[PDB]
């Protein structure tokens, strides 16, 4: 029941790599060999977010395309009216070592977590005046790495312990746990249905979830390194994968392979963030090396390069119509880019 | 252990029956849907300036 | 901008500003206090490093901090030892304190390990200092080294030689020489001596002597960083 | 001789 | 429990001094500017004086500019209004106004109960031109206003505001910015128009709607109210 | 009479480097950067040598045409008030340079709570008004009088009393004496010694790096403001005797556009030399020259 076992999962691999192979006939490369390139992509900064006085280590975008949180490592929760500049709200955290935020859906409650094992749920309209703690989330064995949310009452949550979460928030109670990895999970995205999310962690692999039924449905490998970010196509079909290594991958859900790698000879420090354009033909990638890259997609050539940080980029994110890119950085500064 | 040797089989083998497309098949299928929206994509394409609300 | 505004876009503008003077204010508050990451090996100083202090303040846990004071200098120090998890992932978060506190018991040479074989606990606290001393985030950030329990090493270290856990140590079997050792060992894992210093203390003394040795490496480091600026302007 | 006469003063 | 009361109004003689508070009670009253808007006997809602959260802005009427002082203590939660050389036409009943500025804020919100005075014996005009109308109930209902100038503002808003007071009550805020429903509103009222003509539309009409409806801009100060259009039957 | 032409060129290159060294320093430390304690002591600096060299035109145009001063007589008043106010104010920022230094560099435990940028605001307030406050006289005892076909403009003292010459000559000249040069000059000189002895006492070696920024600091202070100071007390001998008069009317210019010289200088010195400036400087002139 020992020895059995292990030789029946290996060839449950060998029977997975050999399916795998065989539903392969030509790369993405060869199909888009006709497409013409999309040139030259050229941004500037046209708004600089100033008064955070720390490290900003992570962002979001509001679904009103004006509204942003960020989180630094100073005990603060800015939220920034991004088209005049202005601090609409400024949170106190009880915990200053805050690694994730999250914006709602609706706009009416913000999240954070970090070092503290704890999902904090604020709510901005209030009666009072006042921004108050909604909820507190624990729970967790480890410190928090990501969180989204589905709707004003439903929270899927990552952390360090190799697991992650999907809570009750009016209750406090975890509705359902995901446990399949084996390294710390980093990242998480949710697909555009809200019905599946994939995470990615330390151990180099990649796993497809299903949030109605808890388990587990697909995993991908083939990153030499910890994966730091992920991010699902616009379409919904497939995602892309951004490691310490120094390369970017492109997987699909029904090809349940790789599509394309990029990378270059010299790129040598890891991807932090990624991101996509509305129509996905961009893929905007924040590295060690204080800027970002703006690679072709469907041709795997980079396009543009974004420098305008004195510090690793931490956190970069795209406005649901697609007009502007909003990258932070490990200096205190947030910049908008058109 | 056996429990976890025999979960780590049953997961193995539950993600083995999924049905498989072509690789071909969804390279044209991203491409459709790249090229449908081109023309949505103020970032591939940028706006004039007087609709830019970031003008900045 | 200050002419095309409307009516309500000038008093959020207002409040924009009242909320950015606060966060200076609250900024340069936090620029003044001391903080300093306590590590150990394992935090062998479970009682005297976190109890001697006066501490007043202003589902595990993860990060504990700890706030005192002693003589009007205020010091926070924070506290992992709960944290089970990968430790590069992390421990850049700290990129920045002041100084670090490393926890080491010199009486347990003896012991071997626990829930393992064949290998030494006094091993891994080495192991461990080289791993913390050496990052690339600490490449400035000074160790102020704290060993505990000298009295129960002083206690078995008649029984025992030091050699069980030395094999290469050749000396007398008292307290000075086999102490001088250990530091000298401990020590000699700096491979960057340069800007960075190590304050070896024995903690023992059960006494206020701990806050002030504390309180004297914190000085000299502030002092030697305002002096590495080497700018009148 | 007047005081200030080749001064800013 | 949001709560402001009003204090200090009662029978003054030509030409003496008063001076009227405001406690507010359940807010944080120190992040809200504040409002006190006047109504005479029989006569519609008139802006007197405004006061912004840090007292940084300050704002009179020109009615009671030179006469009529502002201010507030903010560890005490009041507002005080110092009225000196009191005419007879100054009689009327005061009340304590609250509105916070931000993107996407909702100003005029909570107003106060109101204290009565009885002293003893360019601007943009808002036009109400319907005084009053006989209603059914279930019947829907329209309520016309019009500006002598554009509310639109060149970022895209309009800055109307639509308010209802009830017989024996203090006014309510109905509508922000001529489209947005307040809190606490039911989906039968709706906004609409364009600049120089707004519409309040009521739909399915049902008890405790009779009263005084009247349309506000805040475009810029003054602020101006308009005559005020009565619901009845 | 060659003296002449060297005090013309001295104020010339004073006017022309000097304005612009002041004015970059006062847009790019006041403006982008964010506040600190001690970037505040600086720029007002800074803008107290830009008013200072500002209203130069005045000065030298009377220089030039052979001291004569066609431009009435209250524009004497403002040009002398102008004039000892922001060198006595440059003069006390330069004593709080070497003060904040010494206390932030070597007594840490005084500061962090006492180096608050609400504490700057009130040490500003106080310099500007004492140093206005000094130059008050000058706005009282200026007047003009004509004499061999020109209008002397001058410090007059003749306003119809008995104890009028020795008495308020020797008080106003000996308080200035006092007020700027003995003082700031002992100042930073204990400052700055005491620093540098203090550091070798607890073994930490100052770098070379800066201290020649310590060193060039005070020689250029001395060697700028002793010659204008001296020619001051050395004035005080007329009234005592006759005199030769030749001497100081080409001494006195001299040492006033030394003097004049300092005040572009100290943008130089202070900063605008130190890697701080020529990093945070560099790596925005690039960004600056791309953008078009
Ligand atoms: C007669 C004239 C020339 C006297 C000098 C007046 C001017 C130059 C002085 C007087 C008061 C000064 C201000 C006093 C305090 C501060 C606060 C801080 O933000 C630094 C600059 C600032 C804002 C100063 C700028 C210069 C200032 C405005």
């Amino acid at each position: 029941e020992l020895d059995q076992l292990r030789q029946e999962a290996e060839q449950l691999k060998n029977q997975i790599r050999d399916a795998r192979k065989a539903c392969a006939d030509a790369t993405l490369s060869q199909i888009t060999n006709n497409i013409d390139p999309v040139g030259r992509i050229q941004m500037r900064t046209r708004r600089t977010l100033r008064g955070h006085l720390a490290k900003i280590y992570a962002m979001h975008w509001g679904t009103d395309s004006r509204l942003l949180v960020s989180a630094s490592q100073d005990g603060k929760l800015i939220i920034w009216d991004s088209y005049t500049t202005n601090k609409v709200h400024a949170i106190p955290l009880r915990s200053s070592w805050v690694m994730t935020c999250a914006y709602a859906p609706s706009g009416n409650y913000v999240a954070c977590g970090g070092l503290d094992n704890i999902c904090s749920i604020y709510n901005l309209k209030t009666r009072e005046g006042n921004v108050r703690v909604s909820r507190e989330l624990a729970g967790h064995t480890g410190y928090l790495s990501c969180c989204r949310f589905l709707d004003d009452n439903q929270i899927v949550t990552s952390s360090g312990d190799t697991t992650c979460a999907l809570w009750d928030i009016e209750t406090g109670q975890q509705t359902t746990t995901f446990t399949g990895h084996t390294g710390d999970v980093m990242s998480l995205s949710l697909a555009p249905d809200t019905r599946l999310f994939v995470s990615g962690a330390c151990d180099a692999s990649a796993k497809l979830w299903d949030v109605r039924e808890g388990m587990c449905r697909q995993t991908f490998t083939g990153h030499e390194s910890d994966i730091n970010a992920i991010c699902f196509f616009p379409n919904g079909n497939a995602f892309a994968t951004g490691s310490d290594d120094a390369t970017c991958r492109l997987f699909d859900l029904r090809a349940d392979q790789e599509l394309m790698t990029y990378s270059h000879d010299n790129i040598i420090c890891g991807i932090t963030s990624v991101s996509f354009s509305k129509s996905g033909r961009l893929l905007l990638a924040g590295y060690d090396d204080f800027n970002c890259n703006v690679w072709d997609a469907l041709k795997a050539d980079r396009a543009g390069v974004l420098a305008g940080h004195d510090n690793r980029v931490s956190c970069l994110g795209v406005t649901d119509d697609g007009m502007a890119v909003a990258t932070g950085s490990w200096d205190s500064f947030l910049k908008i880019w058109n | 252990s056996i429990a976890q040797a025999r979960k780590l089989v049953e997961q193995l083998k539950m993600e083995a029956n999924i049905d498989r497309i072509k690789v071909s098949k969804a390279a044209a299928d991203l491409m459709a849907y790249c090229e449908a929206h081109a023309k949505e994509d103020p970032l591939l394409t940028p706006v004039p300036a007087s609709e830019n609300p970031f003008r900045e | 901008m200050g002419c095309t505004l409307s009516a309500e876009d000038k008093a959020a503008v207002e409040r924009s500003k009242m909320i950015d003077r606060n966060l200076r204010e609250d900024g340069e508050k936090a620029a003044r206090e001391v903080k300093l990451l306590l590590l150990g090996a394992g935090e062998s100083g479970k009682s005297t490093i976190v109890k001697q202090m006066k501490i007043i303040h202003e589902k595990t846990t993860g990060i504990v901090e700890t706030h005192f004071t002693f003589k009007d200098l205020h010091f926070k120090m924070f506290d992992v030892g709960g944290q089970r998890s990968e430790r590069k992932k992390w421990i850049h978060c700290f990129e920045g304190v002041t100084a670090i506190i490393f926890c080491v018991a010199l009486s347990d040479y003896d012991l071997v390990l626990a829930e393992d074989e064949e290998m030494n606990r006094m091993h891994e606290s080495m192991k461990l200092f080289d791993s913390i001393c050496n990052n690339k985030w600490f490449t400035d950030t000074s160790i102020i080294l704290f060993l505990n329990k000298k009295d129960l090493f002083e206690e078995k270290i008649k029984k025992s030689p030091l050699t069980i856990c030395y094999p290469e140590y050749a000396g007398s079997n008292t307290y000075e020489e086999a102490a001088a050792y250990i530091q000298c060992q401990f020590e000699d894992l700096n491979k960057r001596k340069d800007t960075k210093e190590i304050y070896t203390h024995f903690t023992c003394a059960t006494d206020t002597k701990n806050v002030q040795f504390v309180f004297d490496a914190v000085t000299d480091v502030i002092i030697k960083n305002n002096l590495k600026d080497c700018g009148l302007f | 001789y007047f005081p200030g006469q080749f001064a800013f003063s | 429990d949001v709560q402001l009361v009003e204090s200090g109004g009662g029978l003054v003689q030509p030409g003496g001094s008063r001076k009227l508070s405001c406690s507010a009670s359940g807010f944080a009253f120190s992040s809200f500017g504040m409002h006190w808007v006047r109504q005479a006997p029989e006569k519609g809602l008139e802006w007197v004086a405004y006061i912004s959260s840090g007292s940084g802005t300050i704002y009179y009427a020109d009615t009671v500019k030179g006469r009529f002082t502002i201010s507030r203590d903010d560890p005490k939660n009041t507002l005080f209004l110092q009225m000196t050389s009191l005419r007879s036409e100054d009689t009327a009943m005061y009340y304590c106004v609250r509105s916070i500025y931000y993107y996407g804020s909702s100003p005029f919100d909570f107003w106060g109960q109101g204290t009565t005075l009885t002293v003893s014996s360019s601007d943009i005009v808002m036009t109400q031109a319907t005084s009053s109308v006989p209603v059914t109930p279930g019947e829907s209902v329209s309520i016309s206003c019009r500006s002598s100038k554009s509310l639109l503002h060149s970022n895209g808003n309009t800055y109307l505001y639509w308010f209802l007071q009830r017989p024996g009550q203090s006014p309510q805020l109905l509508i922000y910015r001529m489209s947005n429903l307040a809190s606490g509103v039911p989906d039968r009222f709706s906004g609409s128009g364009s600049g120089t003509a707004f519409t309040l539309t009521i739909s399915r009409l049902e008890a405790e709607d009779v009263g005084v409806y009247y349309c506000m801009q805040h475009l810029e100060y003054p602020l101006t109210f308009g005559a005020g259009t009565k619901l009845e039957l | 009479g060659v003296v002449h032409w060297v005090s013309l060129v001295l104020y010339c290159l004073a006017f022309v480097l000097g304005i612009p060294g002041n004015a970059i320093v006062i847009w790019f430390t006041g403006f982008k950067w964010k506040k600190t304690v001690t970037t505040l002591w600086f720029l007002n600096l800074a803008i107290a040598d830009f008013i200072f060299l500002l209203f130069l035109p005045l000065y030298i145009s009377y220089v030039a045409m052979n001291f004569h001063w066609p431009f009435g007589i209250w524009l004497c008043k403002a040009n002398s008030f102008t004039a000892q106010l922001n060198m006595f104010a440059s003069v006390f920022f330069l004593t709080v340079i070497s003060l904040d230094h010494y206390i932030h560099l070597i007594h840490p435990v005084l500061s962090h709570r006492h180096r608050t940028l609400k504490n700057s605001l009130i040490v500003i307030i106080f310099i500007w008004l004492l140093a206005s406050l000094i130059g008050g006289p000058a706005l009282y005892f200026r007047d003009t009088v004509e004499f061999n076909n020109h209008t002397l403009c001058y410090n007059n003292f003749q306003k119809h009393d008995p104890d009028l010459t020795l008495i308020r000559h020797h008080v106003l000249t000996w308080v200035k004496f006092i007020i700027g040069y003995l003082f700031p000059l002992l100042t930073m000189s204990i400052c700055y010694l005491c620093l540098i002895f203090k550091v070798k006492k607890r073994s930490i070696l100052i770098s070379s790096r800066h201290f020649w920024t310590i060193l060039v600091v005070v020689v250029a202070f001395v060697v700028c403001w002793t010659p204008y100071h001296l020619f001051s007390i050395w004035e005080l001998t007329i009234h005592h005797n006759s005199y030769s008069h030749h001497v100081m009317q080409a001494g006195i210019p001299l040492s006033t556009g030394l003097a004049f010289l300092n005040s572009c200088l100290n943008p130089i010195l202070y900063v605008l030399i130190s890697k701080k400036f020529q990093a945070r400087f560099r790596s925005s002139v690039a960004e600056i020259l791309k953008y078009t």
